[PDB]
């Protein structure tokens, strides 16, 4: 049972940049001369697509811009120049023996100036209120990096394990991320309390942005 | 070409069974192992078995031995991957893929993937919420709206605005799956909060599963059965007419702009003196004025022969909240100038039963309106006086009257008391009347 | 439990008849004469006839004998009228009554009423058209709603609003017979302009002879779809008089008092604007804001009375404005009955100066008048004069008004001792009317 | 027949105040130490209501501030403390012969305090504008006594021969009056004008009252 650890978990680079993307065996993978490691890039929706077998030769129909070094348990996959369609996931996989495993995966991210959340806060709906649950919904919109964190107050009290969040995929035309949280409270819980607010901390922001709403003012 | 086509989307409950299939097409089936590889969401490639087709042949993952079944089908080149007992942590996009037999160079070619869903659900369409601002009145341009698609079951919901109209500035999320086993996700746009009354805003939300399309209604043009909850106006000041007698004073003219937009708050004066443009305005900071709106001053200095002379003075407000400019003149009152005469009149006799009595100052035959009126007593100024507005007589010409309250002990022992007159027509712009106990 | 229920609405043609039933329960059926009374349109009751159900016997109103039959159904307790060949004038509502067999204590209930319409014309269902106001104002306490049924026949129309929970503040019109021949009628509900966005409003209408059944939306919440256009509905302003109550003496000092609620927490500041007669004053007591309690901010502006001025009848102004609001809301209070101050009127000869001129001005000084409307007017010799003016009322110190009045006349007139006087027409004089003169001494 | 003739028509009077009404029959109705006379009660939109029977038996149910008195042919209803609630039209009926035959009414009204009407006026709704007429509709609110006028002006020009008004019966409780006028237009005509007035005069109000709309500022 040989393991596979990849680094760095994510790479934040510009197209036209480098991209070198290590993997790394618990045990050697090189016997008789080939060492058993590959390479594969994942777009989202889409299955692994295979780049360089054997740690080191080109698949076919493969770009030239894309290359792969390594022997025994060290092993590296470069993007000499990237381009749009390169910042993907790749995974790296080894078969010197069975079971045979991948690595954990490598985000390639496209890298931007920092851009501050265009926060937004949405109260439940009356349609909604009325089958016995509220949503209330915090909007973090069009910002970069990824990483931000969303608190959600009642009445200036923290709340925990009542939310969950989504975060979109970077923005195809500006590279911005855009994440939404969701706080779900019973409608007897929601009626309980009155004042709402989802903080928000980021790179972008000097001091945290903190969107509000009162329950029977709306 | 080499092409690995697998079965549909597969939704069970646990403890059921599936069984996918990968067609392939395009190449010697047989010289090839063929291999399964599942992905949970938001998670890492777990590789579950290989068959040899040639022999089959099966390797697999001790996670996986037991449960699965691997099978070939040499003339119709298909292979099959049999799922036993299913658990919720099956949840996955299913890959078969292929390997040279000979040489291993890696899986070269992939299925396309099937998305495996197991769960206790019952396919359920969505509830669709609408998302709005609770206050956008607000002083920002751009407003975000959305639709709250929550509890169906399975996946997937596409979201649409105005039915493929509406584009730019939408970000539909991914699903998050929630403690009850239904999904949920939300759909937003960020429009121009101008917009909001004026045009239409509309998720198209389907879940083909349970064959149900929603058309949400989030905001509508303004008007009923909607319960119901105008640009800059400038107004130009003239100096004050003390100011413009006396050259020890300082006259001004104030331009005030009020209803201006908080979008919109610009502070751009133009004036003029007589048609030409000038530079010389002290202009003020804008202030909200505890309204949803801000108020901005001018104040253009003017000689005291400018504004005894005539000359027009214009001021010209500039804002983006306006089609064109307003443009707002102001000068003093046109006519030939007529001089007010002055004269004192005592207390009537039946006044003087009275603790007070009135002191009376009449100002005839002046023109122009614009004139001050004091009251002083021996040597110092009064205070208890109060002056009617100029009314225009049948001759073409003002009169008035300041009268004067004072205790009759006063007028009584004798104090001399005057009316002081500021008027253009007068000699030195100024003139002054006693009155005494006769 | 005596009830008496009559069949439903009715219309048919000429020639034609109608059967009305009478459903009777809680009491022994056959212990009581039914009757049949109808009201045409503009007329009082008319008897048609009464049937005994124990044993069938009837008697008839002659002008009817030959068209109307009466029958009874032992089994289901229900009496029938029916009518036969059919006129334009039958038309009117039919009601059933009982009366009691054995002694005659005239007709104790009746049935609710049947209307039938007579006519070869078409029958038409209503369109349902909501009332709502072209853009509320501030600061209208009430507001009204409502629905117009129009183009409708026969009647009757039925008007509800909220399913019947909304009653209160309803009027539902009498119908109005258009030019056309077909009816229409109107139902308005007023309400608390607070109400507006709060609560939805429709009204129920039914038309059974189409069996037309429509639920109109007059008015929607605050409340998406509709735009949002800040919350709550907006801050709402409480102006009371002077009093309060509980004791004495010299403080006392009374006070208009101004006081604002539903002020949100994300627009907390208020300012707040005094005005007698129109006029601003600056004199108020603005409170420090508090928070207390539920969630909103309570403000209070407390203004010292003056002179006699709230015994006068004097108008205090209170206007609020919330920073991040667009408009401000404005509240008025006075006394009812409000006591005149009475005007004091003298006449002031020409200055000593003026008498070297050809025209001299004689004066009219009048003061301590409220209210401001008045009028001056002069004669000669008792004459009304030509030429004079007056000045507009100006406000003195002690909260009332003063002016004064101009003559103009040829020197040689006052000379030669003619008498003029000045004349004041307002509230607060006997017979509304006072002269004062003035001659050359 | 026996002919019922009721005194006087109309009866105005304050709460308070002991109400005579009087019923005169042609022929005596009265046998045997009976007066076959009975009065009744009739509010607007409701049945006739017993009150009194046989002359002089109160009817169960009913105040005894309600009394008849009389015999032969000369009978009396008395109402001796009147209540808002009062107002109605009141019919004697006799059952000496056949016909049955009834009086022709006494409508009571009841007299209050002047009450100024409120007033409101109502556009055309976009949903009526669809088809193409016009209705402006005026309310005038909760007024005493009955006499009102309404008049109409589109862009300051009167109009006459196309409005339509209804009264509503007394109110139970306050004894007030309500009326809605009615303009009717083509819509073509509604288009070509601009502003819409509603002009009241009315007792209680010193000066008239008008109500006014620009059409497309709704
Ligand atoms: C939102 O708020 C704005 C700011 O107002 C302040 O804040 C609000 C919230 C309240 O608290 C207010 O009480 C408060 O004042 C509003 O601004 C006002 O807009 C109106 C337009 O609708 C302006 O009205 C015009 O006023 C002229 C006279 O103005 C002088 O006198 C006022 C007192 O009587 C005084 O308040 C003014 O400041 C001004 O005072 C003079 O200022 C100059 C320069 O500093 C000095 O040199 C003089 O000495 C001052 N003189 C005195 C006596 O103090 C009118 O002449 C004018 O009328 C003319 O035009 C109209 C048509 O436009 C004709 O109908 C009329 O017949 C005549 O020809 C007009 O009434 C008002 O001045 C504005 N107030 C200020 C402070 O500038 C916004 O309107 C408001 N928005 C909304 C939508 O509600
Ligand atoms: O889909 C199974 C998968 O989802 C997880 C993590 O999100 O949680 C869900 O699992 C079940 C779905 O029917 C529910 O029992 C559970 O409440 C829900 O949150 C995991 O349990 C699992 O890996
Ligand atoms: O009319 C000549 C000349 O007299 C004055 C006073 O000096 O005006 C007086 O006569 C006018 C005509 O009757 C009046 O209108 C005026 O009120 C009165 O003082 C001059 O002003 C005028 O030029
Ligand atoms: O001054 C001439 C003439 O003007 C009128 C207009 O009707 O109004 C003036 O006098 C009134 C008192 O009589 C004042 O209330 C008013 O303000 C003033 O302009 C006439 O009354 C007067 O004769």
């Amino acid at each position: 049972e040989i393991v596979l650890t990849q680094s760095p978990a994510t790479l934040s680079l510009s197209p036209g940049e480098r991209a070198t993307l290590s993997c790394r065996a618990s045990k050697g993978v090189s016997t008789s001369g080939y060492s058993y490691l590959h390479w594969y890039q994942q777009k989202p929706g889409q299955a692994p697509r295979l780049l360089i077998y054997l740690a080191s030769y080109l698949e076919s129909g493969v770009p030239a811009r894309f290359s792969g070094s390594g022997s025994g348990t060290d092993f590296t996959l470069t993007i000499s120049s990237l381009e749009p369609e390169d910042f993907a996931v790749y995974y790296c996989q080894h078969s010197r023996d069975l079971p045979l495993t991948f690595g954990g995966g490598t985000k390639v991210e496209i890298k931007r100036t920092v851009a501050a959340p265009s926060v937004f806060i949405f109260p439940p709906s009356d349609e909604q209120l009325k089958s016995g649950t509220a949503s209330v919904v915090c909007l973090l919109n069009n910002f970069y990096p990824r990483e931000a964190k969303v608190q959600w107050k009642v009445d200036n009290a923290l709340q925990s394990g009542n939310s969950q969040e989504s975060v979109t995929e970077q923005d195809s035309k500006d590279s911005t991320y855009s994440l939404s949280s969701t706080l779900t409270l019973s409608k007897a819980d929601y009626e309980k309390h009155k004042v709402y607010a989802c903080e928000v901390t980021h790179q972008g922001l000097s001091s945290p942005v903190t969107k509000s709403f009162n329950r029977g003012e709306c | 070409q080499v092409q690995l086509v697998q079965s549909g989307v597969e939704v069970k409950k646990p403890g059921a069974s599936v069984k996918v299939s990968c067609k392939a097409s395009g190449y010697t089936f047989t010289n090839y192992y063929m291999y399964w590889v599942r992905q949970a969401p938001g998670q890492g490639l777990e590789w579950m078995g290989g068959i040899n087709p040639s022999n089959g042949g099966t390797n697999f993952n001790e996670k996986f031995k037991n449960r699965v079944t691997l099978t070939t089908d040499s003339s119709t080149t298909t292979a099959y991957m049999e799922l036993k007992s299913l658990q919720f942590d099956d949840t996955a996009v299913y890959y078969c893929a292929r390997r040279d037999y000979r040489f291993d160079m890696g899986f070269d070619y992939w299925g396309q993937g099937t998305t495996v869903t197991v769960s206790s659900a019952s396919t359920k369409g969505p509830s669709v919420f609408p998302l709005a601002p609770c206050s956008r009145s607000t002083s920002e341009s751009t407003a975000a709206l959305g639709c709250l698609v929550k509890d169906y079951f399975p996946e997937p919901v596409t979201v649409s605005w105005n039915s493929g109209a509406l584009t730019s500035g939408v970000h539909t999320f991914p699903a998050v799956l929630q403690s009850s086993g239904l999904y949920s996700l939300s759909s937003v746009v960020t429009v121009p909060s101008s917009s909001l009354g004026t045009k239409t805003y509309t998720c198209n939300v389907d879940h083909k599963p349970s064959n149900t399309k929603v058309d949400k209604r989030v905001e509508s043009k303004y008007g009923p059965p909607c319960p119901p909850c105008g640009g800059p106006s400038v107004f130009l000041f003239p100096p004050k007419p003390k100011d413009t007698l006396m050259i020890s004073r300082t006259p001004e003219v104030t331009c005030v702009v009020v209803d201006v937009s908080q979008e919109d708050p610009e502070v751009q004066f133009n004036w003029y003196v007589d048609g030409v443009e000038v530079h010389n305005a002290k202009t003020k900071p804008r202030e909200e004025q505890f309204n949803s709106t801000y108020r901005v001053v001018s104040v253009l200095t003017v000689l005291h022969q400018d504004w005894l002379n005539g000359k027009e003075y214009k001021c010209k407000v500039s804002n983006k909240g306006l089609p064109s400019s307003i443009e707002k003149t102001i000068s003093k009152a046109k006519g030939q100038p007529r001089e007010p005469q002055v004269y004192t009149l005592p207390p009537s006799q039946e006044e003087m039963t009275k603790n007070q009595v009135s002191l009376t100052c009449l100002v005839k035959g002046f023109y122009p309106s614009d004139i001050a009126v004091e009251w002083e007593s021996n040597g110092q100024p009064e205070n208890n006086y109060k002056t009617t507005p100029p009314v225009l007589d049948s001759d073409g010409s003002f009169f008035l009257y300041s009268r004067l309250t004072v205790d009759k002990s006063r007028w009584q022992q004798g104090n001399v008391f005057s009316c002081s007159v500021m008027h253009e027509a007068l000699h030195n712009h100024y003139t002054q009347k006693s009155l005494s106990l006769s």
